[PDB]
């Protein structure tokens, strides 16, 4: 009422946490015996040269680093960091942030119950209730293993829905290049993992969007000239011995992928 | 593989929602009391049990029922986040403290006794005898959603 | 810094003085505040000297 | 007169603080800022004892 006591705003919360970073080296050397007295493979009689071998090895190194980064990116979705063979940076984000995995088990043998209505009731409702405000255009995405997707599509309750979906060429416009299949129904996007990073019979759901949900942190290299200067994506060092008998190639990169909101990822499993 | 975490909750200006500013001075509302900071038996390591918002008596001993209620502890040395005092005080060491008594607006949701129990009607009318507007019309008591 | 909201975590001065008038032409007040610590960084070069007399 | 009194009080307080600091201790006539610089830095105080009787 006009004149009486007013209201107040007296709530807030904060947290702060610290983490380490792993290290990933890679190096190769080239001797005289590798190049001298040989041809270049695809030029018949032209003699071998050091530069071609150096460039090919640089390409191989970059390809390996890219594969490593792609593998590490997936580990964030599962809720754990990626650092094989070193139990010093293997962090479980769910317990780190004091959250727990909401599990939406789906039984594919139950023909009379729609599988993609169990997900709608359990996972998509919660992921939206806990999404939080300020998130603009976050689309729910389902990433599933091949067995889980194949079981889902073959379920009788969804055969009618799938048979009417085009599933022809849209993959080239909804995305840009992967050949994995796509299914979209009831405002949910389904995708099949092709790299085998999803355990067989499991699927995961995340909202996409939501700025600053995933991050990658970088640290300097183990070199004296940049021990505390700054970080870079990938260091490449090329050294040719001062005595003109050997050459060395080294690469360096250290990083950690972070999942800031483990509460917003749902893990699914089912019978077969 | 511990990931060290630190946290805090609340401020000074959420237990005291407002004041009455006596032009003539600035110490009208408050009273300075002397209390034991570190526990009487615990070593010089224990963060004391004096979270801001506890109700203390007239002689500084922490309250336990509506009878022994005089003021609300709002000293800066016990505000959330102020935790560089650990070894600075020996057991049984006794230090001054600040209580807010007169002409104040108080959050009903923050007031507690020493044990942890929330304030009750008897304590409310006891405090409100000193001229404190004890109010429960607060907005912000539900976080984020979950 | 003084405890006033003007300079909270802002800067420091040797001595703050304030003068107030009620704007009603019936009262005034005077304020002054200071906050400092005197430190001898090297308690090694100060030597006591006690003397027995008579 | 009030300003003069306040200024003189502050000056005498500063002088007393300086004198207390010289001796090797802080000046807070509160326990939160009481310090013994010899203890703080972990040093020893030399004693140039003089016996005027001899």
């Amino acid at each position: 009422q006009r004149g009486g006591v007013r209201q107040h705003l007296a709530n807030d919360r904060k947290k702060i946490v610290n983490l380490n970073i792993p290290f990933f080296p890679l190096d190769r050397s080239i001797d005289r015996a590798d190049i001298q007295n040989f041809r270049e493979f695809g030029t018949e009689n032209a003699p071998a040269t050091v530069d071609a071998e150096v460039q090919r090895h640089m390409a191989r190194i970059r390809r390996s680093h890219a594969i490593l980064k792609s593998k590490a990116m997936y580990a964030a979705l599962k809720g754990t960091s990626w650092s094989p063979d070193d139990p010093v940076s293997d962090y479980n984000y769910y317990d780190v942030w004091g959250a727990t995995q909401t599990t939406a088990d789906v039984d594919f043998t139950k023909l009379g119950v729609d599988p993609i209505e169990v997900l709608e009731a359990e996972a998509r409702a919660h992921i939206i209730d806990w999404a939080g405000d300020n998130g603009d255009n976050y689309e729910i995405v389902v990433l599933a293993s091949r067995q889980w997707f194949s079981a889902l599509i073959a379920h009788p309750q969804v055969t009618g829905a799938y048979s009417q979906y085009p599933s022809t060429q849209e993959i080239l416009r909804r995305r840009l290049n992967a050949n994995n299949r796509i299914f979209e129904h009831k405002n949910i996007l389904f995708i099949e993992d092709i790299s085998g990073n999803i355990p067989a019979g499991e699927a995961y759901i995340f909202p996409r969007g939501i700025s600053r949900m995933f991050e990658i942190y970088y640290a300097p290299s183990d070199t004296l000239r940049d021990a505390n200067q700054a970080a870079q994506e990938l260091y490449v060092f090329f050294k040719e011995s001062n005595y003109l008998r050997e050459a060395k190639i080294e690469s360096e990169t250290s990083f950690l992928t972070v999942n800031n909101r483990p509460e917003l990822v749902v893990k699914s499993t089912g019978k077969f | 593989a511990k990931a060290h975490v630190a946290t805090l909750e609340g401020n000074y200006s959420d237990i005291v929602l407002g004041r009455v500013v006596a032009f003539g001075d600035t110490g009208w509302n408050f009273k300075e009391v002397d209390m034991t900071f570190i526990a009487d038996d615990a070593d010089a390591d224990s963060k004391t049990t004096l979270f801001a918002g506890v109700l203390v008596g007239e002689d500084g001993t922490p309250a336990t029922a509506a009878a022994g209620v005089f003021g609300v502890l709002v000293d800066r040395k016990v505000l959330p986040g102020v935790d560089h005092y650990i070894g600075v005080f020996e057991p049984g060491e006794k230090v001054p403290m600040v209580l807010a008594v007169r002409g104040l607006t108080l959050n009903q949701l923050k007031l507690k006794y020493a044990d942890g129990t929330a304030i009750d009607a008897a304590g409310i009318q006891a405090l409100e005898a000193q001229g404190n507007q004890v109010t429960d019309k607060i907005v912000g008591t539900q976080f984020i959603g979950s | 810094p003084s405890d006033t909201l003007r300079d909270a975590n802002q800067a420091a001065q040797e001595l703050y003085v304030f003068f107030k008038e009620s704007n009603y032409l019936r009262e005034a007040k005077i304020e002054s505040e200071t906050s400092f610590l005197t430190v001898n960084n090297r308690p090694e070069l100060v030597v006591k000297s006690t003397g027995k007399f008579t």
